[PDB]
RNA sequence: ACGGAAGGGCACCACCAGGAGUGGAGCCUGCGGCUUAAUUUGACUCAACACGGGGAAACUCACCAGGUCCAGACACAAUAAGGAUUGACAGAUUGAGAGCUCUUUCUUGAUUUUGUGGGUGGUGGUGCAUGGCCGUUCUUAGUUGGUGGAGUGAUUUGUCUGCUUAAUUGCGAUAACGAACGAGACCUUAACCUACUAAAUAGUGGUGCUAGCAUUUGCUGGUUAUCCACUUCUUAGAGGGACUAUCGGUUUCAAGCCGAUGGAAGUUUGAGGCAAUAACAGGUCUGUGAUGCCCUUAGACGUUCUGGGCCGCACGCGCGCUACACUGACGGAGCCAGCGAGUCUAACCUUGGCCGAGAGGUCUUGGUAAUCUUGUGAAACUCCGUCGUGCUGGGGAUAGAGCAUUGUAAUUAUUGCUCUUCAACGAGGAAUUCCUAGUAAGCGCAAGUCAUCAGCUUGCGUUGAUUACGUCCCUGCCCUUUGUACACACC
């Protein structure tokens, strides 16, 4: 036990904290009309009517489904 | 479906683990030992202690929680394990009880000589043939040493050691370190009632009844 | 220690009905006996209850015996929302 | 844990601090302590000592809910885990021709288990999907109505519902009704000639082995009479026995019933296995002596590969009473010993006239 | 009826008194019996180094546990069979009864 | 306490008379050194060095290069459901389908997160702060009160001149008397019992049934449901038996010792287990959820994952294993133990059949065991051959090629098998170890470790000598006297 030089680089790189946004749950806004649901839900009803299906690029993604519901709309 | 060798070793280790558990939790109840009796449909665990009211609790609540504890750990079915408490006799003739009482006196803050002479006087008053208590460790100084306190006579070698000497060892956790308590009690062989009533080298010659010399031949008839 | 509320509740109700709980000192076991929650979860939940005087712990050959106290049974009563002296693990 | 608060003697209940002194009830207001173990509370008034056992009866119900039980709160909880009215559930079983025969029970009636016994009528007889086999009885749930949902149909086409299929295997003719292909008993099995003809080019565009289309493999045969082009891939045609399909290179004709493929069959002794083709008529024989006890038990059977020996081995394995050992009928007939006993009688000056028998001479 | 009683303790005197009162109960009931067959005593040995660490003279130490096994064959009806298996309970003596 | 002081008595960890050796060779293994990213570490005369049960591929594991995670209780304060926080597909990144981190957004919802206090863990330090255990002084006979006696006192006597014993074991003597511990007794084991109780999990005889060879009748076998009888052999329980018995020598003629006879047994019958007082600054914090203090505690010295290392080779030491050949190697035959261990929610010990040169494979089987493996059909040994004084058919190190098994993984070869390669070594210098009868030595076997791996250990039996029956010369030990300027005590 002499010391630790840390030849591995400066990598105290601890991650986000589920990045704190503003208000969420953007369904849509309608003047004196009904609002529909953007980010259409997963076809699995285990992830039903409450989950926002992600839309990154070239795929869609689920958290309530789990990690996997890959379709190209 | 187990061999006899493994079964007997297994219930030996079960006895050892149960005794360790009971001496870990019932130290302040004067826990003096345990006995196990297997029976068709039921196995019974006899705790031999001094403060049976503290072992039991209100309506045996501590007994119920101890049965549930040993049940949950050793995977027994409901009703198959039962615990009883029993007030041990001759508390002075119990090295484990005396060692635990000395440990608690030293923890409370009694002087070492006062505690050791109290335990040796109690054991000698209880009818023992001899008592010997050893306290080892850092006593009033950083350099450790050992103190011995004896009364009566104790033997050290041979089969009578297994027959008559009961010994116990305890670790006392003082703020400067650990003291070691060793208690040896040689009981009176005469009060044994189970096994030899005397030491092997003790020889008793019975007294001959003396009869007066007759010096005259006579015949009794019917 | 972070665990779900439902299996925290499962540990607590098992403790309330039985009155005792024995947990082998084997982290990563991922399935306690008698409780369908992880062994690490039951061990750390009972350690947290031990710290606030609600349950006592004995170690004894790698098995963590836990018995809850009177303050513990009152705390778990009002935690799990049972009426006063409904059914503790103290049946005669 | 803690010192009593100064100046606070209490009523026996504790409900009231500073109890009014009562000679009649010392240290007591005298009103019920009502500490509630039973929800109602202690029946007795505040007292020195614990509360007595509850006096209020509560009512719980039997497993089916038809009857209740008024039991004292002090005991009821335990009695609760045991109450059962035992009146039969009687609920219609799923088949609807049965009612649950179970007594009052927690949970559902469960599957109908009423044995179904065919009555003594041809229509009444329970039968197979093929209808080849008629069975006297079966469990009601165990009956499996055909997935096809069609009753067994024979050449007549009369349909009698079949609730199981017989294992037997039957050959089915092509539409040409010249050549035929082996198949299994099936739900509503097709009449001979119903099946499309593989040999006919229009009816089948694939090989007999299937696997690949016939046209791709080879030019299609001009006529049904012309044999379908055989191909290297195995035909896989079902054998008459049905133990295996077929590893032979594809052939237009049906697989021959005798099999080049030999199936290992164990001898009666079982110590040896002789591989014989399927369809072999006989039980394998190994040159070793039976070496088993006769009915008398004083002799050993010397017959080679004896029919009696497998039964004898099983008989020995089964636990046998002293009486059972003595009984000749349990011992197989071939093993029974017909030799004269030739043993001294009780007098010892005479020889037993009886044939050899187990046990002491008369 | 063919029952066999197997006793497999480590305590010789308790084993022998259990065997003795079983056989005297059997002869009191006038039951034909094969006497107590005493199997070879099996000695379970464990040899260890005495030291907890590893220095000093290499002193070794053998511990042994002795298992004593007996069995008695009995031909008795079923009521005396249950009374036999209900009587003769001894601490430290492992008893098992088998039929046929 | 010591003495190159005296007297007496002892010990194969002393010698004598010898045996087997070791020291020399190759290899195995541990230690130092060197080397290294690391080659983790403790221990260094007996009383460190095949020791830490330490036979490390991962794990173990403590070391090195790197990556995670928190398993940071509890309390207080802050953030905070207009959300505290948790997780993640794909790609980038990474040895790595570790979102570890980043891009992109979904998901979770009071458990957490941040700060202060306070914990927890640590094979981190300290064995010179400790407990417990062990080793050693020290395998020898030694140690201590009470009351009397001596001395101003430390202290002494008791606890001793002789003789005796393995023994402060005894006979005795006697300012001591009576006791206690140790020794002995004891307990376990090995030897005897044709005496008791028994046994289809041990055997034997006879009768059934049956095979072969013979011929009145015999001999050798097979088969337990074929039954009967017995307990010599075998296994236990309970007992018996040895006490140095008897006789003869010798001794104040006591304790004892020597010889012969009888006896299963006559060195306390053999071998152990247990084993005092006082101590060591012996070893161990790396056995322990045994521990005080110190250190560390979230890019942790916690823990886990990946890969290395503990094995690295100029050298020097300590345990050992194979040998240098004919008192042998090889090949066929012959053909005999004892101690043991073994599978349940698992996969252990494995018979038998088949395949394969082998190692091994495969299909079954018995066994939770006095039943089955297993008569553990072991090896040395015997008997017939082959070789033939040639480093040779001695020896089998070091290499090459291939086939298998264990295991996630075998590369620095895990082991096993086959063919080929065929090195030192020609009996070992100074030194130095162990040992007195079923012992030394030879020879293998089981168990521990153990998935695999013995050249190690703990036991067991098989074959079985030579030479003492002493002494105090060397090395030590006990007791007494004596000298001392020593007292951490002759280092
Ligand atoms: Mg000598
Ligand atoms: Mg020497
Ligand atoms: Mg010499
Ligand atoms: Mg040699
Ligand atoms: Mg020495
Ligand atoms: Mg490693
Ligand atoms: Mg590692
Ligand atoms: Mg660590
Ligand atoms: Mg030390
Ligand atoms: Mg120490
Ligand atoms: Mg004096
Ligand atoms: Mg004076
Ligand atoms: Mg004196
Ligand atoms: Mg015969
Ligand atoms: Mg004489
Ligand atoms: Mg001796
Ligand atoms: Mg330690
Ligand atoms: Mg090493
Ligand atoms: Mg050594
Ligand atoms: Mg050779
Ligand atoms: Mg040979
Ligand atoms: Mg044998
Ligand atoms: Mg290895
Ligand atoms: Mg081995
Ligand atoms: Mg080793
Ligand atoms: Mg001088
Ligand atoms: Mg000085
Ligand atoms: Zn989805
Ligand atoms: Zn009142
Ligand atoms: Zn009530
Ligand atoms: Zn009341
Ligand atoms: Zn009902
Ligand atoms: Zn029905
Ligand atoms: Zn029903
Ligand atoms: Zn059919
Ligand atoms: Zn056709
Ligand atoms: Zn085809
Ligand atoms: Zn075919
Ligand atoms: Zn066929
Ligand atoms: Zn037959
Ligand atoms: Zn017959
Ligand atoms: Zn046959
Ligand atoms: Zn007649
Ligand atoms: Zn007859």
């Amino acid at each position: 036990r002499k010391k630790k030089v840390y030849t591995t680089p400066k990598k105290i790189k601890h991650k986000h904290k589920k990045v704190k946004l503003a208000v969420l749950s953007y369904y849509k806004v309608d003047a004196e009309g009904k609002v529909t649901k953007l980010r259409r839900e997963c076809s699995n009803p285990t992830c039903g009517a409450g989950v926002f299906l992600a839309n990154h690029k070239d795929r869609l993604y689920c958290g309530k489904c789990h990690s996997v519901y890959k379709v190209n709309a | 479906l187990i061999s006899k060798k493994r079964k007997l070793v297994a219930d030996g280790v079960f006895y050892a683990e149960l005794n360790e558990f009971f001496t870990r939790e019932l130290a302040e109840e004067g826990y003096s030992g345990v006995e196990v009796r297997v029976t068709p449909t039921k196995t019974e665990v006899i705790i031999r202690a001094t403060r049976t009211q503290d072992v039991l609790g209100e309506n045996g609540r501590r007994i119920n929680e101890l049965t549930l504890l040993v049940q949950k750990r050793f995977k027994y079915a409901p009703g198959t394990i039962v615990l009883y408490a029993e007030r041990v006799q001759d508390r002075g003739l119990s090295a484990v009880a005396q060692a635990e009482s000395m440990k608690f006196k030293l923890l409370n803050g009694l002087a070492i000589r006062r505690a050791a002479y109290g335990v040796v006087r109690y054991v000698m008053e209880s009818g023992a043939k001899g008592c010997e208590v050893v306290v080892s460790g850092k006593l009033r100084a950083a350099r450790a040493k050992a103190m011995k306190f004896a009364d009566g006579f104790l033997i050290h070698s041979g089969q009578p050691v297994n027959d008559f000497i009961d010994t116990a060892t305890r670790h006392v956790l003082m703020r400067q370190g650990v003291l070691g308590i060793k208690v040896k009690i040689m009981r009176d062989p005469a009060k044994s009632r189970t096994g030899p009533k005397a030491l092997p080298d003790a020889v008793t010659i019975i007294e001959p009844k003396e009869e007066e010399p007759i010096l005259a031949p006579s015949v009794k008839d019917y | 220690m972070l665990m779900p509320k439902e299996d925290r509740n499962k540990i607590h109700q098992y403790l309330f009905q039985e009155g005792v709980v024995v947990a082998k000192k084997d982290f990563n076991q991922a399935k306690h006996e008698e409780i369908d929650t992880k062994n690490l979860y039951v061990i750390k939940a009972l350690q947290s209850l031990t710290s606030k005087g609600y349950v006592k712990t004995q170690f004894s050959w790698q098995y963590y015996y836990y018995t809850l106290t009177e303050e513990g049974v009152e705390y778990l009563r009002e935690y799990l929302n049972l009426p006063e002296h409904i059914v503790p693990g103290t049946y005669i | 844990k803690r010192v009593p608060v100064k100046n606070r003697p209490t009523c026996w209940c504790g409900k009231v601090v500073n109890p009014d002194p009562n000679p009649l009830d010392p240290n007591s207001c005298g009103q019920t302590c009502n500490a509630s173990t039973c929800m109602h509370g202690c029946s007795k008034i505040c007292h020195l000592g614990p509360h007595p056992e509850c006096t209020r009866m509560v009512e719980i119900m039997c497993h089916c809910g038809k009857h209740s039980k008024s039991i004292f709160c002090y005991q009821s909880k335990v009695m609760k885990k045991n109450f059962n009215c035992q009146e039969v559930c009687g609920l219609p079983l799923s088949c609807s021709i049965h009612t649950c025969k179970k007594k009052c029970h927690p949970g559902l009636c469960g599957p109908c288990p009423e044995m179904i016994i065919s009555k003594d009528s041809p229509k009444k007889q329970i039968k197979c999907y093929c209808g080849n086999h008629t069975r006297a009885n079966i469990k009601c749930s165990e009956t499996k109505f055909p997935k096809s949902g069609k009753s067994s149909k024979d050449e007549n086409g009369n349909r009698w519902i079949g609730v199981f299929a017989c294992a037997d295997n039957r050959v089915v003719d092509y539409s040409c009704r010249k050549h035929s292909f082996i198949e299994s008993c099936i739900s509503p099995p097709t009449i001979n000639g119903e099946k499309a003809c593989p040999f006919l080019p229009s009816s089948l565009k694939t090989c007999p082995c299937g696997r690949t289309a016939l046209e791709e493999l080879t030019k299609p045969r001009k006529h049904c009479d012309d044999p379908i082009p055989t191909c290297d891939s195995r035909c896989g045609k079902p054998l008459k026995c049905g133990k295996h399909s077929c590893p032979f290179t594809c052939h237009d004709k049906a697989c021959m019933e005798p099999c080049l493929q030999i199936d290992s069959v164990k001898c009666a002794c079982e110590q040896s296995t002789f591989s014989v083709p399927c369809g072999f008529q006989g039980r394998p024989r190994c040159n070793i002596k039976c070496e088993s006890l006769m009915s008398c038990r004083r002799h050993r059977c010397t017959d080679r590969c004896c029919s009696g020996r497998p039964s004898a081995i099983r008989r020995k394995k089964n636990l046998f009473r002293t009486q059972d050992l003595l009984d000749e009928s349990l011992v197989e007939a071939k093993h029974i010993c017909l030799k004269p006993c030739n043993l001294t009688l009780s007098c010892g000056i005479h020889k037993c006239q009886r044939k050899c028998h187990p046990g002491k001479c008369p | 009826i063919k029952i066999r009683i197997t006793l497999t303790s480590t305590k010789v005197k308790q084993l022998e008194n259990v065997s003795s009162n079983i056989v005297k109960n059997a002869e009191q009931h006038n039951l034909v019996k094969k006497g107590p067959v005493r199997l070879p005593t099996k000695v379970l040995k464990i040899s260890t180094r005495k030291t907890p660490n590893g220095e000093g003279s290499k002193t070794w130490e053998t511990y042994e546990m002795r298992i004593h096994k007996r069995y008695i064959d009995l031909e008795a009806p079923v009521q005396i069979v249950k009374r036999i298996t209900q009587i003769t309970i001894e601490p430290g003596v492992d008893v098992e009864v088998v039929v046929a």
